[PDB]
């Protein structure tokens, strides 16, 4: 194989490549504000309930509700941790796929960001735009009590503040029970999530493919290097192994373009909720369609 | 030693890669399981030369209490060199208590750096940002009273190289064999050729359609006087 | 004067500020250049592009020197060391070698032309809108409220510099929603109700300019039994 090139390099570089741009891709998503703010510890915002998005302290992970459904319902196979060689040395007569991709030079590696500091990131954004409105997104944040922000957002939209001044109770009473039918309307559905298993689903299929192509023939008398070896004269067993290096080549050249295309629109996925987040958190949109159904006030 | 139930009958055992993983002793019919020995990987941490040679060494997803190995050189463990993080295991760098940005990163939410203390390698937690807590009440409000104009960049690619390439000169030279041998293997060379013009036209099209926006050439009035701003 | 005015600050705050204003430009547009030449890394995008270009054409030319399973990578030695019909066997592995990298070129490079592409019409967007125009959008013309924006050409890219208006020594103030007066129930028309301690006025968004309240600057359209946390002073005609 030494005098076949510098296929190994490129491939090599691609990975890396790949590698990084996974984690550019979530640092410009997700640390947009370097400043890390927290919630008042009285929990009275004019008759507004946020108690199901706001971290629950109760639990170690500090996550609210919501994150907890969510992280529930989406099975992950590698989480990136340590599947050390003593636990797949272990020999429980129960072989899984992580130690077969892993004895045959497959490894995957765990994220910078961990996910309580994601967690971190978002609880620090919710605090800003509950406490400041979107004065911290532009500058030093400046309080402002959360009805007369909803009065300027209603402003915003074209509609006068003596309507919300008027149907305070409510507007606070539908947002709660639209806030309350979300946990219901995630849980009932089974399929809500697809979009985030179907990255898992094909990563796992893209390997174990790779693991499976490494029995066949490729026109040779055995897959198998040793048999080869044993079994042929040494000048004859060269036009054997080239057949079965050229074949696994191919294989792992197939693997790097799939995954550089399926990188590029990861990114492209990526760049779009970094725009919204900058456009419909931090700011009210005028957008149609862009941030909802309906006239935008806040998200 | 070997938990599987062997019927009498058979005498391997394979897996999904379709290689032997049990095996039956010749002399004493017994089953013996197969593993791979021990192995990893190994990446390297350092400042630039032009600073230090001191380095670090970080063995990827290997526990630190399993470190004739493959590499020739070794580096000695000491007292307090060794340290163990999610990622692997790091030889050559000091855990220190404090948190700074992210200069070298290694894996979940550790970073590497050259700090002075006697100058050394330091690892660390990441830090996310300075702590801050805004006053909240309901009836109370936050003015500006002054103003600050800022000047910022933005640096944003638009067209890169545009090459050719020529299939007979680099695969064959001067050689009038290989061209003969060459003109029997179909039509790939002409698909080269037609992406890689396609994508020299798209270069001057990117160029065009960022640059070209008003077909008026404006020109600066002699006096440059705006008001007492200076351009 | 009429681009403050679109981001929500009255013309007599420039009017009256022209000098300080003018001066606080100067000094950002002076820091610019001292920026960009400090800073060792700042273009590394646009040296990205040609680091690319140039390790791919190395690859590619080096990759002249394998032998892909033959017994020479010269086609010269092979030819004048080999009987002619055995000499094909030798020249169809460098053959195949050869075609197999160039493939691997092209393919890289449409999938960088790609992203090129991508970055290019970001670009396009950003110039038509920011340059152009004023823009709404948060955080897309700079950092801050967007006044404009000014373009410059850099090899193989381009360059924004964007000036945007910052809020700054910001001061507490007690607030109200509505001034009950009369039995009447008064909101402002633009602004907010605040108090220094003694007396009320109506300012505005980002810069403290209290004024005397009037029924010129609110409306009543409403009554005074609905609103939660009024205040009732007195309103002037
Ligand atoms: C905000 O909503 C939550 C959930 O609807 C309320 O929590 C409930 O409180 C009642 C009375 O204390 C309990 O019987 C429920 O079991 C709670 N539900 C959950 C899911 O914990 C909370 O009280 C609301 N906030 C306020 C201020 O009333
Ligand atoms: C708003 O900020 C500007 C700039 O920070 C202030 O202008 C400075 O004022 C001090 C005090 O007179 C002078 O010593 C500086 O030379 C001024 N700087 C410039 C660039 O002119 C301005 O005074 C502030 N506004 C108020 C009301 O205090
Ligand atoms: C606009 O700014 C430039 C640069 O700050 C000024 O040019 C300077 O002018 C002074 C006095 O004529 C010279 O001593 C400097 O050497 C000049 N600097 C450079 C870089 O050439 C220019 O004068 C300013 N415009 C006006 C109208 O004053
Ligand atoms: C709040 O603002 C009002 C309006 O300016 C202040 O009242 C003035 O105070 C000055 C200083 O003594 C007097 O000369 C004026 O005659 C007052 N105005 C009127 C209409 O009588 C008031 O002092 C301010 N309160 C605080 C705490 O600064
Ligand atoms: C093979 O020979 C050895 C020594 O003579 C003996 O211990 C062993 O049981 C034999 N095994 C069989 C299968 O005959
Ligand atoms: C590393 O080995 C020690 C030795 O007993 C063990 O306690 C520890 O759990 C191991 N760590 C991992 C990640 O397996
Ligand atoms: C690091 O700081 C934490 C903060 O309380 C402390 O508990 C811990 O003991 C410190 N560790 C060392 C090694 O000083
Ligand atoms: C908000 O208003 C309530 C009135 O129900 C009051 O008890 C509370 O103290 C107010 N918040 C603050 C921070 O004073
Ligand atoms: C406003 O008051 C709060 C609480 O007293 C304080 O934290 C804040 O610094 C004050 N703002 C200014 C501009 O002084
Ligand atoms: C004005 O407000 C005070 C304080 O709440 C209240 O005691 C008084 O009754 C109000 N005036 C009228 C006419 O209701």
């Amino acid at each position: 194989l030494l005098q076949y090139g510098s296929f190994c390099t490129q491939l090599k570089r691609a990975l890396t490549g790949i590698a990084v741009e996974q984690d550019k891709n979530t640092q410009e998503v997700f640390a947009q504000v370097k400043q890390i703010y927290k919630t008042p510890p009285i929990k009275y915002f004019g008759g507004f309930n946020f108690s199901q998005i706001l971290p629950d302290p109760s639990k170690p992970s500090k996550r609210s509700p919501i994150e907890d459904l969510l992280f529930n319902k989406v099975t992950l196979a590698d989480a990136g941790f340590i599947k050390q060689y003593g636990d797949c040395l272990g020999d429980i007569a129960a072989r899984d796929l992580i130690c077969a991709q892993k004895f045959n030079g497959l490894t995957v590696l765990p994220p910078l960001l961990t996910d309580e500091m994601i967690a971190q990131y978002t609880s620090a954004l919710l605090a800003g735009t509950i406490t400041s409105g979107w004065t911290f997104g532009a500058g030093p944040a400046l309080q402002i009590p959360f009805p007369m922000q909803m009065a300027y957002r209603f402003n915003g939209i074209g509609v006068t503040q003596n309507v919300l001044y008027e149907n305070q109770k409510l507007i606070a009473n539908q947002f709660n029970s639209a806030i309350g039918k979300i946990q219901d309307s995630l849980s009932s559905t089974p399929s809500a999530l697809g979009k985030l298993q179907d990255v898992v689903n094909h990563n796992a299929q893209a390997l174990n493919t790779l693991v499976k192509q490494l029995s066949s023939k490729f026109g040779a008398i055995s897959s198998v290097l040793n048999d080869i070896l044993s079994r042929l004269d040494p000048p004859e067993a060269e036009v054997q192994i080239d057949r079965l290096i050229t074949g696994r080549l191919q294989s792992l050249q197939t693997y790097v373009t799939q995954q550089l295309i399926r990188a590029a629109e990861i990114r492209a996925s990526a760049n779009l909720a970094a725009t919204k987040m900058s456009e419909c958190v931090l700011g009210q949109s005028k957008r149609v369609d862009f941030c909802g159904k309906g006239y935008h006030l806040m998200s | 030693e070997s938990n599987k139930k062997f019927l009498p009958f058979q005498q391997f055992g394979r897996d999904i890669a379709d290689t032997t993983d049990a095996v039956r002793d010749p002399q004493t019919l017994e089953i013996l399981d197969i593993t791979p020995c021990s192995f990893g990987g190994v990446s390297v941490i350092t400042p630039g030369t032009n600073t230090s040679n001191q380095v670090a060494v970080l063995y990827q997803g290997v526990n630190c209490t399993e470190v004739q190995l493959t590499p020739t050189w070794r580096v000695y463990s000491t007292g307090s060199n060794v340290f163990q993080t999610r990622a692997g295991c790091l030889i050559g760098a000091e855990y220190v208590n404090n948190s700074y940005e992210c200069d070298i990163p290694i894996g979940a939410g550790i970073c590497a750096s050259y700090q002075t203390q006697s100058q050394s390698i330091i690892a660390y937690t990441m830090s996310l940002g300075a702590e801050n807590s805004v006053a909240y009440s309901n009836n109370s409000i936050a003015i500006p009273t002054n103003f600050t104009i800022s000047v910022t960049t933005e640096i944003l690619p638009v067209s890169m190289t545009k090459t050719s390439v020529d299939c007979t000169m680099y695969i064959c030279g001067d050689s009038t064999e290989c061209s003969n041998l060459l003109l029997q293997y179909g039509s790939f060379c002409t698909q080269l050729k037609r992406a890689l013009t396609g994508i020299a036209v798209e270069q001057d099209k990117n160029t065009q359609e960022v640059f070209a926006q008003v077909k008026q050439i404006y020109k600066t009035p002699p006096i440059k006087y705006f008001g007492g701003f200076n351009f | 004067a009429y681009r403050f005015n679109g981001i929500g600050v009255t013309q007599n705050v420039l009017y009256e500020n022209q000098k300080l204003i003018a001066n606080q430009f100067n000094s950002a547009i002076g820091k610019i250049q001292d920026s960009l030449s400090s800073t060792p890394s700042a273009l590394g995008k646009l040296q990205d592009v040609v680091n690319h270009n140039a390790q791919a054409l190395n690859t590619l030319v080096k990759q002249l020197s394998s032998k892909f399973g033959a017994i020479s990578s010269v086609l010269n030695d092979i030819l004048s060391r080999l009987d002619p019909p055995e000499a094909e066997v030798q020249i169809d592995r460098l053959i195949t070698g050869r075609l197999q990298s160039l493939q691997t070129y092209v393919t890289q490079q449409l999938i960088r032309a790609a992203e090129i592409r991508a970055s290019a019409n970001l670009a396009a967007t950003k110039m038509s809108e920011c340059v152009l125009g004023q823009s709404k959008r948060v955080d897309f013309c700079g950092k801050g409220y967007h006044l404009m924006s000014f373009p410059q050409s850099a090899p193989h890219g381009v360059v924004f510099l964007h000036v945007t208006y910052v809020p700054a020594q910001e001061k507490n103030f007690t607030t109200a929603p509505a001034i009950c007066h009369d039995g009447k129930a008064h909101f402002p028309r633009e602004g907010v109700f605040v108090s220094n301690g003694t007396h009320w006025f109506v300012t505005q968004r980002n810069f403290y300019e209290p004024q005397i309240i009037t029924t010129d600057n609110t409306f009543v359209s409403g009554n005074c039994d609905v609103v939660i946390g009024i205040v009732n002073n007195t309103v002037y005609d």
